[PDB]
Order: C-alpha cells, then sequence, then structure tokens
RNA sequence: CUUUAAAUCCUUUAACGAGGAUCCAUUGGAGGGCAAGUCUGGUGCCAGCAGCCGCGGUAAUUCCAGCUCCAAUAGCGUAUA
C-alpha cells in the first residue's frame, strides 16, 4: 500500500498532471511501470487466468519443472491486455503475468457495420493477426449478434468490450498461448489501420514533459 | 394417392456446444425466473428470434428505396408492434436487431397473468392457466404459450365457470360440504 | 481362486445390498425450479474456487 | 486454384475429378470391392448362429483375456470373430443359437486393446442381452 | 514358500517347448495338449524353463488354450512326487538349478 | 348430448375420481475432452471398463454394488449411409 516513482512518467502520474492514458497512448510512451494502469484503471479491470501449463527442462539428476500461466486482463470499454510469465511455483507465476499482463496493454477502437446509430459495437473493418501458425481473423458483425469463435478469444473480445465479430481460424489452434497471441495480436492493430475517417492532418500539440518540465527540475536532481 | 397434409417443421435448433458454463446458467436463470419447463421452450424462442433477425438483416443488406423493402419492412414491424416488443417511438429496421429473448419472453400468457396480479407466483400462474380459469375475450384460455397482444392486454379476467371469478365450486368444496353434513347429521 | 476362465466373478462375488426407501423425486417442471433456487437464489459470495456440487472432501 | 482461365473449367473440373479420385474415405466409398470385402455387405446389423465360444486376448500393455464369439452370418456364409459385450454375458449365449451382431463402433475396424474383431453381439435369441443384465427380462428355454 | 494345492478348474503341467510370444505348449497329466498362455504376473520376474513342473489352469468353455498360474521347486517337485498325485510312469530327469 | 352412411375420437356435460396426492419418470454419466464425489464396501493386470488418451500389480477419483450429484426429459442410448 504504498508507491515510489522511480521514472519520470510515475512522478507525472502521481502529480495529478497528466490527465488520463489516451495521450500516453497518443504519444507512446513506453509504459515501464505496472500500477500507472491500476492508478488509472479502478476495480472495473476484472481478470481470469486462461491455462496454467508446465514445461520441463532436464538435468541429470531428473528433470525440473516449471509453470508458465498465461494471464489476459482488461476493461470491459475498450483496453485489454496479455501476460505470459514463468516461474517455479504457480502462485507467484499468476502474480508476474498480472504484472506482465498490466504492463503491456493497448487501446481498441470500435465501429459500426453498415448504418452508424448509437454506441459503437464491433470492429471498424476486417483486421488479421498473426503469430506462429497461427492466422485469426476479426470481421464485422450487425447488432445483436454476438462473438462466435473459440471460448479463449470469445473471452478475449468480451474483456476487450467488443459485443458483436466473426472471427475465423487457422492452423495449430489447440496451442492455447499461441492462439491467444495472435488475437491479442489481431485487435492490438486496430489503430495501426489508417481509414478515410481520419485522413486529416492531426494538430501536434506538445509533450507533457514540454509543459511540466518546470514541474520536473522542481522534483528530481 | 390420399388426400392429406404432409407439412411440418421443427420449431427449435440444438446448440453445437452441450457443455458450456455460462450457456447453461443462462438458460437456468431464464428458466427459472419466468417459470418455464424445460429448454426446448427458449430453445424455439431463440429459433424464431434468429428467423426474425435473419429476415430484417435480408431486408436490410437489399438497397433503399424498393418496394419489397418497404412491404416486407413496414409488414414486420406492423406485426412485431402487434405482438408488443416494439413502441412506436424505435419504428426502425435497424432498430429491430437489438431486440432479446427478454422481450419476446414478457408476452407469454403466464408473465401477464403473474404481473398483472391474477396469481402470486409464476409457477403458481402456470398451474393456474392449466386448470382452465383465466380466459379472455370470452374465451377461456388453457395454454401458457399464448402470446398476447397489445389490445388484447386489458381483457385480462377470470372465467364465467372457474369459483376463483364466480361460478360452481370446486370438488373440495362440495366434498367437505358433505363431509360437514355427515359430521352434523 | 478356483480357476481364471470362471465368468463374472466380481459380480458373483459383490455382497448384494438392496435399495433402500427414498422419498420420490420432483420431476417435470417443478426440478428445474429446484435447480435454480439451489444454483442462484440462497447462495454466498465466496472467495477464491467454487466447489462441486458433490464435493465431500 | 493454379490454372486461371475465363475459358478454362473443363480442366479444373477433370484435375478435380482426379484428386477427387485418388483419396482413401472417396475411393473406399465408390468402389465395390470393400463392400464385396465386407462381410454385412453394407448394413448396419447382421443376424447369426453360433459356432463355438473361443478366448483372445489383449495386446500387450493391457493384460486380460477377451471372450469373444464365433458366429457365422446368414446372408452369405462368411465366418466371422464377434466380441461378447459386458461381463458374465457368456454364460447366457449358447453354441448353436441364433444372434443378432452389429459393429463395434468405427466403421469396421478394431477398437482399443482387442485384436482383429470389430464386430459386438447385442441380441441373443430375440432378447436383449441388456434385459439379460439388468434383471428386467428372462430368456425362453 | 507355501504348499498350495490345485482346486476343481486347474491341473499341474510339463514343459515340452519354451516358445516365444508370451505362449508355450504344455502336457497334461493324460497327454492332452493345451496351449499355455502365461500370466501377466508371471512375465518378467520368473523365469520358466524347460521340461519343469508347473500349475496350469483349464477351460469351462473350449479346450483350445489354458493359461500358466505358478511354478514350483525343484525340492517341492519331488515331494509331490513322493506323496503319489501323479501315477509311476512321469520322471522329472533331474531338473533344477546350477551352481 | 354431439360427430358420422353407421360409429370411434375431439369439444360440451352429468354422478364419482388424490397429501408418502403409490394416480410413485425413465435413458445415459460422474479422470480429461465435457456438465457432475480424490464418498463407502468387494476383486486384485483376474473379472471387467474405455469411441481416444488410458484405468485394473491386496490403499482403483474409471471394474462390481449403496448414497449423493450432472445432462436431456416422455424421452434417451447404440450400429451403420
Amino acid at each position: 500500500k504504498e508507491w515510489l516513482p522511480v521514472t519520470k512518467l510515475g512522478r507525472l502520474v502521481k502529480d495529478m498532471k497528466i490527465k488520463s492514458l489516451e495521450e500516453i497512448y497518443l504519444f507512446s510512451l513506453p509504459i515501464k511501470e505496472s500500477e500507472i494502469i491500476d492508478f488509472f484503471l479502478g476495480a472495473s479491470l476484472k481478470d481470469e487466468v486462461l491455462k496454467i501449463m508446465p514445461v520441463q527442462k532436464q538435468t541429470r539428476a531428473g528433470q525440473r519443472t516449471r509453470f508458465k500461466a498465461f494471464v489476459a486482463i482488461g476493461d470491459y470499454n475498450g483496453h485489454v491486455g496479455l501476460g505470459v510469465k514463468c516461474s517455479k511455483e504457480v502462485a507467484t507465476a499468476i502474480r508476474g503475468a498480472i504484472i506482465l499482463a498490466k504492463l503491456s496493454i493497448v487501446p481498441v477502437r470500435r465501429g459500426y457495420w453498415g448504418n452508424k446509430i448509437g454506441k459503437p459495437h464491433t470492429v471498424p473493418c476486417k483486421v488479421t493477426g498473426r503469430c506462429g501458425s497461427v492466422l485469426v481473423r476479426l470481421i464485422p458483425a450487425p447488432r445483436g449478434t454476438g462473438i462466435v469463435s473459440a471460448p479463449v478469444p470469445k473471452k478475449l473480445l468480451m474483456m476487450a468490450g467488443i459485443d458483436d465479430c466473426y472471427t475465423s481460424a487457422r492452423g495449430c489452434t489447440a496451442t492455447l498461448g499461441n492462439f491467444a497471441k495472435a488475437t491479442f495480436d489481431a485487435i492490438s492493430k486496430t489503430y495501426s489501420y489508417l481509414t478515410p475517417d481520419l485522413w486529416k492532418e492531426t494538430v501536434f500539440t506538445k509533450s507533457p514533459y514540454q509543459e511540466f518540465t518546470d514541474h520536473l527540475v522542481k522534483t528530481h536532481t | 394417392p390420399v388426400a392429406r397434409s404432409w407439412v411440418c417443421r421443427k420449431t427449435y435448433v440444438t446448440p453445437r456446444r452441450p457443455f458450456e458454463k455460462s450457456r447453461l446458467d443462462q438458460e437456468l436463470k431464464l428458466i427459472g425466473e419466468y417459470g418455464l419447463r424445460n429448454k426446448r421452450e427458449v430453445w424455439r424462442v431463440k429459433f424464431t428470434l434468429a428467423k426474425i433477425r435473419k429476415a430484417a438483416r435480408e431486408l436490410l443488406t437489399l438497397d433503399e428505396k424498393d418496394p419489397r423493402r418497404l412491404f416486407e419492412g413496414n409488414a414486420l414491424l406492423r406485426r412485431l408492434v402487434r405482438i408488443g416488443v416494439l413502441d412506436e417511438g424505435k419504428m426502425k429496421l435497424d432498430y429491430i436487431l437489438g431486440l432479446k429473448i427478454e422481450d419476446f419472453l414478457e408476452r407469454r400468457l403466464q408473465t401477464q397473468v403473474f404481473k398483472l396480479g391474477l396469481a402470486k407466483s409464476i409457477h403458481h400462474a402456470r398451474v393456474l392457466i392449466r386448470q382452465r380459469h383465466i380466459r379472455v375475450r370470452k374465451q377461456v384460455v388453457n395454454i401458457p404459450s399464448f402470446i398476447v397482444r397489445l389490445d388484447s392486454q386489458k381483457h385480462i379476467d377470470f372465467s364465467l365457470r372457474s369459483p376463483y371469478g364466480g361460478g360452481r365450486p370446486g370438488r373440495v368444496k362440495r366434498k367437505n360440504a358433505k363431509k360437514g353434513q355427515g359430521g352434523a347429521g | 481362486h478356483g480357476s481364471l476362465a470362471r465368468v463374472g466373478k466380481v459380480r458373483g462375488q459383490t455382497l448384494k445390498v438392496a435399495k433402500q426407501e427414498k422419498k420420490k423425486k420432483r420431476t417435470g417442471r417443478a426440478k428445474r425450479r429446484m435447480q435454480y433456487n439451489r444454483r442462484f437464489v440462497n447462495v454466498v459470495p465466496t472467495f477464491g474456487k467454487k466447489k462441486g456440487p458433490n464435493a465431500n472432501s | 486454384g493454379k490454372c486461371r482461365g475465363l475459358r478454362t473449367a473443363r480442366k479444373l473440373r477433370s484435375h478435380r475429378r482426379d484428386q477427387k479420385w485418388h483419396d482413401k474415405q472417396y475411393k473406399k466409398a465408390h468402389l465395390g470391392t470393400a463392400l464385396k470385402a465386407n462381410p454385412f455387405g453394407g448394413a448396419s446389423h447382421a443376424k447369426g448362429i453360433v459356432l463355438e465360444k473361443v478366448g483372445v486376448e489383449a495386446k500387450q500393455p493391457n493384460s486380460a483375456i477377451r471372450k469373444c464369439v464365433r458366429v457365422q452370418l446368414i446372408k452369405n456364409g462368411k465366418k466371422i470373430t464377434a466380441f461378447v459385450p459386458n461381463d458374465g454375458c457368456l454364460n447366457f449365449i449358447e453354441e448353436n443359437d441364433e444372434v443378432l451382431v452389429a459393429g463395434f463402433g468405427r466403421k469396421g475396424h478394431a477398437v482399443g486393446d482387442i485384436p482383429g474383431v470389430r464386430f459386438k453381439v447385442v441380441k441373443v435369441a430375440n432378447v436383449s442381452l441388456l434385459a439379460l443384465y439388468k434383471g428386467k427380462k428372462e430368456r425362453p428355454r | 514358500r507355501e504348499l498350495v494345492f490345485k482346486e476343481d478348474g486347474q491341473e499341474y503341467a510339463q514343459v515340452i517347448k519354451m516358445l516365444g510370444n508370451g505362449r508355450l505348449e504344455a502336457m497334461c497329466f493324460d497327454g492332452v495338449k493345451r496351449l499355455c498362455h502365461i500370466r501377466g504376473k508371471l512375465r518378467k520376474k520368473v523365469w520358466i524353463n524347460t521340461s519343469d513342473i508347473i500349475l496350469v489352469g483349464l477351460r469351462d468353455y473350449q479346450d483350445n488354450k489354458a493359461d500358466v498360474i505358478l511354478k514350483y521347486n525343484a525340492d517341492e517337485a519331488r515331494s509331490l512326487k513322493a506323496y503319489g498325485e501323479l501315477p509311476e510312469h512321469a520322471k522329472i530327469n533331474e531338473t533344477d538349478t546350477f551352481g
């Protein structure tokens, strides 16, 4: 129940200067501190475990076993994350998966199918991610349909917050880590796709360092 | 060459995943909330809702300002207004797909009998319909899956042959009266 | 031991215990009512992991 | 697709026909030699009467003997070996008695540790083995 | 260790060919040949040589293939010979372990 | 009473017709896939289970029985195209 911010970003977040996490995503700062997201996203950041599988490295005297835990965390109105940690026991492997998933979290965008009435509910276009041999598609769906997929990307898109999707996977789907990372990579690059809805040139607002350099030279060495 | 019908169809569908936690929890919640018998009823409500959603999607994928689109769209909207799952404010084709199994389940006769105050519980409403006590527009109804229209809501009352709304008393009343006559001599 | 080609030794040596009389089970619509009640109505909030409906440990 | 031309459909159809022919399931299901070598003759069930009761052991990992029965079929006289399904049912079946024999559930192949055999007995003397098991009906004699 | 006796459905046997695939053929006391298939508990721990007295069960539905139960040492074999449960025709021909 | 060529059945309607409302709901399953006991007794690689991995070696969460529980429900399991 304490915090010493070792980085400049942590001090800026703690000193009530940076408003949301959206501008941190906008300038693409590397978030090397876990509890920045804890400070921004509160109790709505619900987590659950995907699979705890064992990996074994054999030695001369028997074989040594380690457990790696795939854990996805995310908020149901946008941001979703995913983290893999391999350690000795299971509980601190779960905690390492929590901290590494809270480190690696990205925002998503939501669009419309056909008609633009109300809140966005589905993915804006056909987006596709790939890791390993696993190829995952995310195709927009009409309103009130629901996610149709395997249960693991289904729960990943529900914790992402999208209500409607169409999916089509290919490859060794049974490897849950590769499938989860492929779905996370597919949903992460929605801000890497250029659309005519935002063809206008973005005004270059300054970095928070450019306005809070006085505060940081007061509070740091 | 006998002259028969030979026309029938299945009104329900079975999901491809038989054993999932969230699905079984959701259908159990629906059944226990609205007092239904088995999962075939909610499966058939899912089937007819999927048919209506498919028809609305097929009309939406056809181009605007065409007579078939307007005819079947206004026919579907007038029908769903007549059921009562929509109001005149949301009289639009794209608003059809934002429906739910809940809106189709509130229009059951059992739900209306429990909601108006004829019965005390939804299961008591079901067994009250099963013993022929509830009539509407001078016709008794013995079935719980009756869809009442919007104009038929205010005609719900007890029957003229049921003892609850005035009529001949039942089997236990006359038997207890005869038992009282035997005890009194 | 006796022999090895004999069949149904376990069935022919099972201690035959007769069934005991129990109250009849509700069926049709009331079983769904009791399952809904016992699974969603009188439950207490619980942390950790949820035990099963037959975890007699 | 490889040969993509606007006036190329016969070549695609003939190549698809040849590559569909050069298969396993389609080649089995569209040739008469498999059904000629099929003892049941492409049917779900078949009748037969009992020659004798024999015994065969299991494979290498599992150590037990499985007590099948030798029944020849009535349609064409093929002598096959059918596995008596459940425990203690070898007393109920007798030599020279009619049985109803069906497959075991792998489209005509051996299942697990039993060797070579692929059929099971369902009914003997026109009464089911389940009724003789659960104490619901008694066989005639 | 202990002096096990036979029962209705089992008899003794003498090995003729020590054969592979977990099977062999041994005579009964009257000379009828039953194809002996060894028991699963006697596959690696104990070893069965040629021309030794063993214990082999029988079948109550056919006579084509039998199963081995147990094996006896040489001293208990000649002790069982001295009682007279077998006729005066069978000779053990001095089988035992070497040194 | 009605129907019908004459009936039967449906509907209407008498008199009777329930408290363990005995007027008593089965079919499969309980290691994973796949929802649900490391419960209690018997056999001990035997008998057997298991579509697939596999379970049985005198402490069987899988065999055989009692209780509890899970699935669909007047329906459920199995073999074949």
